[PDB]
């Protein structure tokens, strides 16, 4: 009760949390989309031996 | 079996909104992973600025009734102090 820990974590991507109306916030949206795929997909041990 | 997510099916720009100011990238979900391969939990939706073109004469009236609160709600009948 004085220090609590997480158990069970509900997921959601961090392209969806930039500020609308931004500069630029639809295209960084969908640029941060791609890196963060390219981030998931490029180093793993799908990739490994 | 390392089941990768075909989850990239894109959709074609829709009409800006004037009013919101926003546009509508369309997605769907198609493929989840069932087995230890690559977990995707990418989210549907995309938002983009755009520039109104439309004069956005629609609006909310202060319900016409009585007097209007500072958020947006009425008093009906005896909602004074």
């Amino acid at each position: 009760n004085d220090a609590p820990v997480l158990i069970s974590q509900k997921l959601s991507p961090i392209y969806n949390l930039v500020p609308v109306k931004m500069k630029n916030a639809h295209l960084k949206k969908q640029n941060l989309e791609r890196a963060i795929e390219d981030y998931i997909n490029e180093f793993s041990v799908r990739k490994c031996h | 079996s390392h089941i990768d997510c075909r989850m990239s099916p894109w959709s074609e720009w829709s009409q800006c909104d004037p009013c919101l100011r926003q546009m509508f990238r369309s997605r769907s979900i198609e493929v989840f992973g069932q087995f230890n391969g690559k977990r995707c939990t990418d989210a549907v939706g995309d938002r983009r600025q755009c520039v109104p073109t439309e004069p956005c004469e629609d609006a909310e009236d202060d319900c016409g009734n009585d007097f209007q609160c500072s958020t947006g709600r009425c008093i009906k009948m005896r909602l004074r102090c």
